[PDB]
RNA sequence: CGCAAGACGGACCAGAGCGAAAGCAUUUGCCAAGAAUGUUUUCAUUAAUCAAGAACGAAAGUCGGAGGUUCGAAGACGAUCAGAUACCGUCGUAGUUCCGACCAUAAACGAUGCCGACCGGCGAUGCGGCGGCGUUAUUCCCAUGACCCGCCGGGCAGCUUCCGGGAAACCAAAGUCUUUGGGUUCCGGGGGGAGUAUGGUUGCAAAGCUGAAACUUAAAGGAAUUGACGGAAGGGCACCACC
RNA sequence: UAAAGUUGCUGCAGUUAAAAAGCUCGUAGUUGGAUCU
């Protein structure tokens, strides 16, 4: 942010916020987190500093915005929680987009199919997306990942303390972080919202799909 | 041989290599 | 080579542990060190319930329970399958079989 | 104690409980407390009561184990033989 | 046994993918597509995997099937991707917040927002599994 | 961490910490003046007291020495100083 | 149904506690001791490790005196075995128990000296202290006890380890080591001969402590890797297997 | 004699390869906290 009022955190931000849950996050803690929650409340449950989220987000969406190429950022989910809403993300911006298993060796075995060289790493949970985040460390790949608040912060560069568990919350981040690189990068402007709504990143259950329709 | 029967055998002897001495 | 961390036994800051007997063979292996099954079993066998109920004086008896604390030596234990040889990996599971 | 007119008449002799009932009550991850009295009743009877009681965990325990301490063990003790003696 | 080659297996998934188009659920019609838009040098082998086709074309009349990607599948798949709620579901009049995380709204120079309804914390501390 | 400042630490972070591990060393104790209904004067009584502190004006004790902070009975208004 | 003897103290009993180690579990009382915690108490370097010396030291064993249930070296029988006088079974003596006096040895083991610093994380657990929503118990005014959520100190443990180290197994110590020096005790120098001979010394004895050499040998050994094998387990298979 | 960092003060090793005394006190020995312009 740098503390410029243009990119100071609006009311409809925290509104999304509040609505996806981010701010929440689990009962464990990891030792590497702890600055980035605010307290924990009567159940347990840590509270992650919105301020500090947002913060990490602009600092990750300035880190993608520096890599020319936008196809070599690769966005990462193994989990369906994200997939979608990284498919939406490397949709609006550009970045290639890993969704469901990562093939082990796709970033350090040259003599393979679907073998890819990228120059910056985003991933949903650096629990769950472990297997990439190790391979960045064999390429020199910096990695950004959304980490909740027991999340291991081995191999992560740029951590956004976020509830990465619930899909509202997973969704409104990815939505947040391409909202930010394209704002960054100069295409859609910040004067007025943008026309993506954030539902676009969510991810449908096949219950839930079978209910809307 | 195990290392106790040895020490025992051993002390057998030592045993009779004194009875035999005065 | 240690086989073991603990050496096999539960013992911690302690010298001397009580021995008790197997109830197979009756070797005197270490209280710690030694494997326990609590059993909890009907007296009266599943295929014997519904007879023994039938010739109940009493309507609703509910029929008693045996309860036996068998204690087992290593060599026992494992004979009997109540243990068995597990991988360097998976010994180090302490969990209880799921059953 | 005598028999007459082919009756058999009893009087109380001693009180247990089922073999079944006390493995039961035996736990694992409790204290077990165990006193006994010897007391005389007003008849001249002298009886030898036991009293066995465990500790209870309570009902949003989160610990595993439920113990007294040797100090809590000897003060249920205590009431467990003032009370018997009262009572008998 | 019966059970099917990577062969017969391989060549039905590469044909179901290829030409779904034209299969059905007849083996003798998949028997007959199969001939023709394959070189199978054996009709024990173009039989088999005709068979295949046909209990495969089953598997994905019920739903999808991971071996095969069929466009009309991945046509419905990826519009269900697109679809978007007439007013998002973070369009919440009144959001719940608990005390705390309205303190650091308030740390937050986010205090005066009216959409937040402050509820009554939960006066049990029992959030742990018993262990055990 | 990595970059933790232990030139100037957190008040809470320091009043956490042992009373000899924190960067220059401070008790956990303190006196407080204790009124009694049954006198006027002054009463300063450590807050660790290890003796039985009686009133001069009454039959009433003050404080009982505990394992650790002394318990002072119900009725008696205590003010801590420093 | 009782009576009497000795022995033992199940379940509760836990990778729980205490003790320098050996070791320690029925109630109650007495006697002396002890760690940790708390301390805005006192003294003010009184300390660490330790030749010489000293206390304690499982079991077995020895000498006296009791006791002698059970088990049981020795021994006597009975047993499938080619052959037990082994394993198994029935008996059974010293012992096993207690009181004195010896003995001073164990895979007495964490096969890891002690004292002191620094170096990650997490969840528990024992003790003491401190703080805090709430739930439960003694007349309706409070502590306090049992829970709950935390913090601090010591302790028994559960840990990756690409901090780090190792030959590795593995070890938050077995780390802070060729980037080698915090203090100090004991102690090893290829395998055998050999913990033997001899001398001394202790002991009633058994034996304990200290302890060679001639000679002999190219390896012995540690960790792990693949295979083979197992009268080792799990899952399958075969009328060149069986049923 | 060097090689032998296989006598190690520089500079070895003692969990499993050879190895920390069963344990604890203890005298000599060795070592010993801050602080004076």
């Amino acid at each position: 942010s740098g503390a410029l009022d243009v990119l100071q955190m609006k009311e409809e931000d925290v509104l999304k916020f509040l609505a996806a849950g981010t701010h929440l996050g689990g009962t464990n803690l990891d030792f590497q987190m702890e600055q980035y929650i605010y307290k924990r409340k009567s159940d347990g449950i840590y509270i992650i500093n919105l301020k500090r989220t947002w913060e990490k987000l602009l600092l990750a969406a300035r880190a993608i915005v520096a890599i020319e190429n936008p196809a070599d950022v690769s966005v990462i989910s193994s989990r369906n929680t994200g997939q979608r809403a990284v498919l939406k993300f490397a949709a609006a911006t550009g970045a290639t987009p890993i969704a469901g298993r990562f093939t082990p060796g796709t970033f350090t075995n040259q003599i393979q199919a679907a073998f890819r060289e990228p120059r910056l790493l985003v991933v949903t949970d650096p629990r769950a997306d472990h297997q990439p985040l190790t391979e960045a460390s064999y390429v020199n790949l910096p990695t950004i990942a959304l980490c909740n608040t027991d999340s291991p912060l081995r191999y992560v560069d740029i951590a956004i303390p976020c509830n990465n568990k619930g899909a509202h919350s997973v969704g409104l981040m990815w939505w947040m972080l391409a909202r930010e690189v394209l704002r960054m990068r100069g295409t859609i402007s910040r004067e007025h919202p943008w026309e993506v709504m954030p539902d676009l990143y969510f991810y449908r259950d096949p219950e839930e799909i079978e209910k809307e329709e | 041989m195990r290392a106790k029967w040895r020490k025992k055998r051993m002390r057998r002897l030592k045993r009779k290599r004194r009875k035999m001495r005065q | 080579t240690k086989k073991r961390r603990n050496n096999g036994r539960a013992k911690k800051g302690r010298g001397h542990v009580q021995p008790i007997r197997c109830t197979n063979c009756a070797r005197c292996v270490p209280k710690d060190k030694a494997i326990k099954k609590f059993v909890i079993r009907n007296i009266v066998e599943a295929a014997a319930v519904r007879d023994i109920s039938e010739a109940s004086v009493f309507d609703a008896y509910v029929l008693p329970k045996l309860y036996v604390k068998l204690h087992y030596c290593v060599s026992c234990v494992i004979h009997s399958k109540v243990v068995r040889n597990r991988s360097r990996e998976a010994r180090k599971d302490r969990t209880p079989p799921p059953r | 104690e005598d028999v007459q007119g082919k009756n058999c008449l009893t009087n109380f002799h001693g009180m247990d409980l089922t073999r079944d009932k006390m493995c039961s009550m035996v736990k694992k991850w409790q204290t077990m407390i165990e006193a006994h009295v010897d007391v005389k009743t007003t008849d001249g009877y002298l009886l030898r009561l036991f009293c066995v009681g465990f500790t209870k965990k309570r009902n949003n325990q989160i610990r595993k184990t439920s113990y007294a301490q040797h100090q809590q063990v000897r003060q249920i003790r205590k009431k467990m033989m003032e009370i018997m003696t009262r009572e008998v | 046994g019966r059970v099917r080659t990577k062969t017969v297996k391989k060549a039905a998934r590469v044909i179901i993918e290829k030409y779904y188009t034209r299969l059905g659920n007849d083996f003798h019609t998949n028997k007959r597509v199969c001939e023709e838009i394959a070189i199978i040098p054996s009709k024990k082998l173009r039989n088999k995997i005709a068979g295949y086709v046909t209990h495969l074309m089953k598997r994905i009349q019920r739903g999808p099937v991971r071996g095969i990607s069929i466009k009309l599948q991945e046509e419905e798949r990826e519009r269900r991707d697109n679809y978007v709620p007439e007013v998002s579901a973070l369009d919440q009049e009144i959001i719940e917040v608990d005390p705390d995380t309205k303190e650091m709204l308030k740390l937050l120079d986010f205090g005066s927002l009216s959409n937040l309804q402050v509820t009554q914390p939960t006066v049990g501390m029992n959030f742990k599994t018993p262990r055990g | 961490p990595l970059a933790k400042d232990l030139l100037h630490p957190s008040p809470e972070e320091e009043k956490r910490k042992h009373k000899k591990k924190r960067l220059v060393q401070s008790p956990n104790s303190y006196f407080m003046d204790v009124k009694c209904p049954g006198c006027y004067k002054i009463t300063t009584v450590f807050s660790h007291a290890q003796t039985v502190v009686l009133c001069v004006g009454c039959s009433t004790v003050l404080c009982q020495p505990t394992g650790g902070k002394a318990r002072l009975t119900e009725g008696c208004s205590f003010r801590r100083k420093q």
